[PDB]
């Protein structure tokens, strides 16, 4: 909760803040839905709001989970991209349509 | 007699909350979706019903006009072509939001059965009858709808408040005298242990003195 | 903890030894349905019930607030009486049996 002014452009890459923040709504989000199986599945719900279950999916698998391998930060950047490929734009909002439209 | 043990089941009934807070919550506006919804199947459900009601009833007046006097006749003389009554295949649907009968009550209801177009009023009139059975249809089962619609939101709402006003005080105060009863302990010791210092303090001065 | 010094006439008018519990015992047999009203919703109901709710109704800032106005036993029971009027005045019961012609 200490790295404001840790969080740095072109020195640790601008873009970062935002798409963290992206990632960061959308997986809690995500774990938003992640119960509510037993009510009318999570099949029943409408597409959009179901994307962020397959957010999850893949956030703990290929963004979480990285075994023993030496990631790196623009590695772990790309994830990001990856994962809200699930998702349009109009969902990817923090971030400015030039960035997602760098990132996709 | 039954109240706490009186320790350390205070993390567990602080979790209390953990499970109880954070789940129950969130349960209320799920459904709240689905009975929005609801909405939208009631507006139609009458409207072609009423429309087409005054346009029953065309056909229902234009009985008496030359067979008012021949409704008497009609009533046998144009009735028995089809099973009166029944065909009433009870449906589930299955939701949350339970599973109640609705149906179709799938059996027709006929309206040929007579020849030559026999009295004329009957057949088109008997045609009529089509435009009650299916179109009451709509709301038939639009209102069971409404049914499941209710009772969710009621029952929820019910527990909603449960939770909401009486259940998570309850357990607070619970931790609380715990908690307090726990700490004070800690004073005694410490009372005790003064005591004890007294006293090892009263040997270092009276075996160090004399 | 005393409420049986300074009590009964010769000290007192009839009815302020009386009108005390009638008041009590209103208040009450209304709150119960007041609870009970979102959790049973409105469906349940008599219209003395619609009367209990009344005088609770009538209970709140009408009596129980009274500004800075100097008050008086008068100036009170007066309005005390009022709220009864709401009720059966028959079923006010916690007083004498034509009390409720010996105030209004």
């Amino acid at each position: 909760r200490l790295m404001n002014n840790g969080v740095g452009k072109g020195k640790t890459r601008e873009d970062h803040k935002q798409v963290s923040d992206q990632l960061y709504s959308a997986y809690a989000n995500g774990v938003d839905i992640r119960k509510l199986v037993a009510i009318i599945g999570e099949d029943a719900l409408t597409e959009n709001d179901r994307r962020y279950l397959q957010f999850a999916d893949a956030f703990e698998r290929f963004f979480i989970n990285q075994g023993q391998q030496n990631r790196s930060i623009e590695e772990s950047l790309q994830i990001a991209w990856a994962l809200l490929s699930m998702l349009p734009q109009g969902e990817l909002k923090r971030i400015s349509k030039d960035h997602i439209g760098k990132y996709y | 007699s039954q109240v706490s043990p009186t320790r350390m089941n205070l993390l567990q009934r602080r979790g209390q909350l953990r499970l109880a807070q954070k789940g129950v919550d969130l349960l209320k506006k799920k459904r709240d979706a689905l009975v929005a919804e609801f909405f939208g199947l009631v507006r139609e459900a009458m409207e072609a019903r009423k429309a087409l009601d005054q346009a029953a009833k065309e056909a229902y007046a234009a009985l008496l006009l030359a067979q008012a006097f021949d409704g008497p006749e009609v009533v046998a003389g144009a009735a028995l072509g089809v099973p009166p009554l029944e065909g009433v295949e009870a449906e589930v649907e299955n939701v949350w939001g339970s599973k109640v009968p609705r149906l179709k009550a799938t059996f027709p209801d006929g309206a040929l059965l007579s020849p030559v177009g026999t009295p004329a009023y009957t057949l088109e009139a008997s045609r009529a009858f089509r435009r009650y059975a299916e179109a009451l249809i709509r709301v038939a089962n639009t209102e069971t709808r409404l049914k499941k619609i209710g009772e969710e939101i009621k029952k929820t709402t019910r527990r909603v408040n449960a939770l909401e006003q009486v259940v998570i005080p309850g357990i607070r105060a619970q931790i609380r005298f715990i908690q307090q009863v726990l700490e004070q302990r800690e004073r005694e010791d410490t009372f005790r242990l003064k005591r004890i210092k007294g006293k090892i303090e009263a040997r270092e001065a009276e075996e160090e003195g004399g």
